[PDB]
RNA sequence: CCCGGCGAGGGGAGUGAAAAAGAACCUGAAACCGUGUACGUACAAGCAGUGGGAGCACGCUUAGGCGUGUGACUGCGUACC
RNA sequence: AGGACCGAACCGACUAAUGUUGAAAAAUUAGCGGAUGACUUGUGGCUGGGGGUGAAAGGCCAAUCAAACCGGGAGAUAGCU
RNA sequence: CGAAGGUGUGCUGUGAGGCAUGCUGGAGGUAUCAGAAGUGCGAAUGCUGACAUAAGUAACGAUAAAGCGGGUGAAAAGCCCGCUCGCCGGAAGACCAAGGGUUCCUGUCCAACGUUAAUCGGGGCAGGGUGAGUCGACCCCUAAGGCGAGGCCGAAAGGCGU
């Protein structure tokens, strides 16, 4: 794999993670931060793990040191989700799924 | 409020047996062969331990969360030993810190 | 069924190996025929916590199918298919059809 | 006890 | 407020399940067609 | 307040429009060749020059 | 072995014929949800197609007037049971 | 003395607002009636379905009552959808 | 030297479909003519399961609101320590019965469960923890009522009762 990390479960929904990822591509790789860093929403707590360890692969599974590196993918998928009840109107208006996804962070070059 | 460099130290103040007779014998219940495992002739790592220390410069004594591959492939190239080698001693060394602060008296119960 | 006990000769046979050697096994009823032929290194890491952290990444069995070169006597195979006769009691093994009970 | 500690 | 319960051990028996079952033709009966039609591991009595 | 016939492609789609997410930019500061977070000296040490917060 | 909270999760290395068999594990379809690319698209009204149709992206051929995608504009034109 | 008076506990529910995918399958808030009596309550017992109980409303008999719940006759019958 | 199945493509038939083959796939399939059907779905407010929609919307459970400094920790508005502040006090305190059945205490861990975070918990995994001649139950005694030798009834079941 052209350095990956990616995620699974956790939780934390789709459209909630692939809403900060959108923030970051092209550039990114120095953006490890900052553009990251500096937005919170739980999401985004969850793709910079994930794009360190994509990072941090590229001293592993291939060569070129930290500094390059473009990050041309991000992309979640849905993820299982879970299921729970809800105590409401005497049992009518309960589904909830708890949702989650991951983040799969990519770095090639440019 | 502890590190490598007093870590170190109670290696050194082993010069009065050591253990030869002490250690040796605080384990009546011996697990089949817990003994030998733990002095190991008393050099196949005892000494093994402390030199691998030794080539370790005072910002590595003071921080253990700071060494990467560059310093490892360096102090077992000095002491002699391998990269795993290396690593064991951080390990048993994070276990310590860990130990050497859930504690007041004795730690007993 | 299989008959063949520990410390039993036998020789190679099917493929591999072949032509070799090996003996007593640890072949059981159901079980598995060890041999001492039937062996490519093997894979294993350092695991073992005690005094004795080794790493198991070598040595190790290959089953291989009871159907192995029979006890052999002279040459090879001889099916030992043939049944002895007012010897012990519980058993009576006999051997290749050579001779009779070896 | 410093070796009851550190080597149990 | 008092929604039709109220447990008491006691006011089960021969007022209801447990054992009294014993002691008539259909109370004995259930138990057959309850156990042996459909193994039950049961629990009646506590 | 039903609704009736709902769809889920294109439509919405649209809303998300609205809904994507922003960028800061701001500066190191002359200390912090980095950091600085945004219109802040730099949080190393919270310090714009000397002893605020934690510093020399 | 490496990122990580001595997490989860993953990336290598190794097992293996296969890990595009990793325990969620055979084959893995559909709904449904995404990233990428070609084209259409922000003055235009309706079962969304069908008939005509230019342009554009690729592919054609020793042109020869074509194939695939997309489809501006335009005649029609109110789902199935 | 009193099915006496006022009024907490306790028992009950006349009014309005809120709730009506509720905090709640009948409640919350502010008022309201009885409060030594045909009072009120704990524990246990007795009445069984065409049967019970009923200061009587067809009320209550486990969120079920112009004939309870469970299993059976049972794939009742359905010139109807 | 890759069967069924999945997916593309090309040729073919009036259509139901047929074949050839790329790829996937990891073991089976069956010209032909004949034989037998749990024999072909788009609907039955059809049955089961999965996934949408509304929508990142409403809501997060009494309007007794909380502020700060330390500690720990990857991270603390919520956990531990401390000082304030406010709330209840015929109780929002304490004890017991009923019922529950380890929820108790200690250590640990934070997936799921906590309508958020969680280092915290009535959550997980471990251990530990309830000591009686005088308290209670057994146990003597009997109430309502139950059962009931023999007995009286009643097709049977069984009802009544000394
Ligand atoms: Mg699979
Ligand atoms: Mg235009
Ligand atoms: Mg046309
Ligand atoms: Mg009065
Ligand atoms: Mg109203
Ligand atoms: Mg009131
Ligand atoms: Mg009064
Ligand atoms: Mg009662
Ligand atoms: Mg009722
Ligand atoms: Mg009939
Ligand atoms: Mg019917
Ligand atoms: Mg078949
Ligand atoms: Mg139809
Ligand atoms: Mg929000
Ligand atoms: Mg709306
Ligand atoms: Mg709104
Ligand atoms: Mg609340
Ligand atoms: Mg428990
Ligand atoms: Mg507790
Ligand atoms: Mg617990
Ligand atoms: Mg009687």
């Amino acid at each position: 794999m052209e350095t990956i990390a990616k995620h699974r479960h956790a939780r934390s929904s789709a459209q909630k993670v692939r809403l900060v990822a959108d923030l970051i591509r092209g550039k990114k790789v120095s953006q490890a931060l900052d553009i990251l860093t500096y937005t919170n929403k739980k999401a985004a707590v969850l793709v910079k793990k994930v794009l360190e360890s994509a990072i941090a692969n590229a001293e592993h599974n291939d060569g070129a040191d930290i500094d390059d590196l473009k990050v041309t993918k991000i992309f979640v998928d849905e993820g299982p989700s879970m299921k729970r009840i809800m105590p409401r109107a005497k049992g009518r208006a309960d589904r909830i799924l708890k949702r989650t996804s991951h983040i799969t962070v990519v770095v090639s070059d440019r | 409020g502890f590190d490598l460099n007093d870590f170190l130290e109670q290696l050194r103040q082993m010069k009065n047996m050591g253990g030869m007779a002490s250690l040796m014998g605080k384990l009546p219940g011996m697990g089949q062969i817990p003994d030998n495992v733990k002095s190991q002739m008393d050099d196949k790592v005892l000494v093994r331990m402390e030199a691998i220390i030794n080539s370790m410069t005072m910002k590595e004594r003071a921080k253990p969360e700071i060494i990467k591959g560059s310093r490892k492939r360096r102090i077992a190239a000095g002491s002699g030993m391998q990269v795993q080698d290396v690593n064991r001693l951080l390990k048993q060394f994070d276990d310590m810190q860990r130990m050497m602060k859930k504690m007041k008296k004795g730690g007993m119960a | 069924a299989a008959k063949i006990r520990r410390d039993d000769e036998v020789i190679v046979l099917t493929g591999k190996d072949k032509g070799k050697r090996g003996k007593v096994k640890n072949v059981l009823s159901s079980g598995k025929v060890i041999v001492e032929g039937i062996n490519l290194v093997k894979k294993h890491q350092k695991p073992v916590p005690a005094l004795n952290q080794p790493g198991g990444i070598v040595e190790k069995e290959a089953a291989i199918q009871v159907s192995n070169v029979a006890i052999f006597n002279a040459a090879t195979g001889k099916a030992d298919r043939v049944g002895f006769r007012f010897e012990d009691g519980k058993k009576v093994r006999f051997f290749k059809s050579n001779s009779e009970t070896i | 006890a410093a070796a009851a500690a550190a080597a149990a | 407020m008092k929604r039709t319960f109220q447990p008491s051990v006691l006011k089960r028996n021969r007022s209801h399940g447990f054992r009294a079952r014993m002691a008539t033709k259909n109370g004995r009966q259930v138990l057959a067609r309850r156990r042996a039609k459909g193994r039950a591991r049961l629990t009646v009595s506590k | 307040a039903v609704q009736q016939n709902k769809p889920t492609r294109s439509k919405r789609g649209m809303r998300r429009s609205h809904d994507a997410l922003t960028a800061v930019t701001s500066l190191s500061v002359d200390k912090t060749s980095g950091e600085k977070h945004l219109r802040h000296h730099i949080t190393a040490d919270g310090y714009y020059r000397g002893r605020k917060v934690i510093a020399k």
